[PDB]
């Protein structure tokens, strides 16, 4: 759980997960992104469960 | 069940501690930086591997 | 007075001595700023990118949804999306650059500064 997009580090583990959760009491910035290793790129993905 | 330690650099003088289910796991102290040697210690990837 | 010429000398030592390792220490500390700076220049680097990325989700978007109601498609309906999205890789590919740029200066900066230091030891122990 990573409050603001840019608080993720550059680099993670492949399957690594994240989620958002922008504001913490609305539902307007929910979404969740895993990191990518071989393109080193977060890809926003379906989430857990 | 799991999580991450992001390191983005190191600073000569201060100390580091890793808090993890009510324990201090890890506990380093960075030399003050007189001597050249401490170019390691204060790396991204020494640190993250001490 | 030699016992009193002796301890005169001696601080000279420990000015010389002393006045290196502050030099290391500064250099050192300087170094360790600009590093951070360059982490924080990756990290806008990075914010600025996703900016682009965003922006880009709609604008190919929008070239899909024309396209798809034109009711022609062929090669030149695709030609116009691939120079499209060409240009955002482009454009990300220059903020991908601007950052090598900008971290080679500061590696440059911070490899003079540890040279100067070096001299300045040098100078300190030739006394």
């Amino acid at each position: 759980y990573a409050q603001s997009f840019s608080k993720l580090p550059p680099n993670a583990p492949n399957g690594y997960m994240v989620k958002i959760v922008g504001d913490a009491s609305k539902s307007a910035d929910q979404y969740y992104v895993r990191y990518d290793a071989e393109r080193k790129v977060w890809t926003e993905t379906l989430g857990w469960n | 069940q799991d999580g991450l330690i992001n390191v983005r650099g190191g600073q000569y003088g201060r100390e580091l501690i890793v808090h993890i289910n009510g324990k201090d796991v890890a506990k380093y102290k960075i030399p003050d930086g007189s001597q050249p040697e401490h170019v390691n210690n204060t790396d991204a990837q020494w640190l993250a591997e001490e | 007075g030699q016992n009193a010429q002796a301890k005169m000398i001696a601080a000279q030592t420990a000015a010389g001595r002393r006045q290196a390792m502050e030099i290391m220490r500064q250099t050192n500390i300087q170094n360790a700023d600009l590093s951070l700076q360059a982490r924080s220049k990756l990290e806008e680097a990075s914010a600025e990118l996703t900016s682009q990325n965003m922006q880009k989700v709609q604008a190919i978007g929008s070239i899909r949804a024309a396209i798809g109601e034109s009711m022609l498609e062929g090669s030149s309906m695709d030609r116009i999306k691939r120079v499209t999205e060409g240009q955002f890789i482009r454009e990300a590919n220059m903020v991908t650059e601007n950052y090598r740029r900008d971290y080679q200066a500061i590696f440059a900066q911070q490899l003079g500064g540890t040279q100067s230091a070096a001299s300045q030891i040098d100078e300190i122990y030739k006394s």
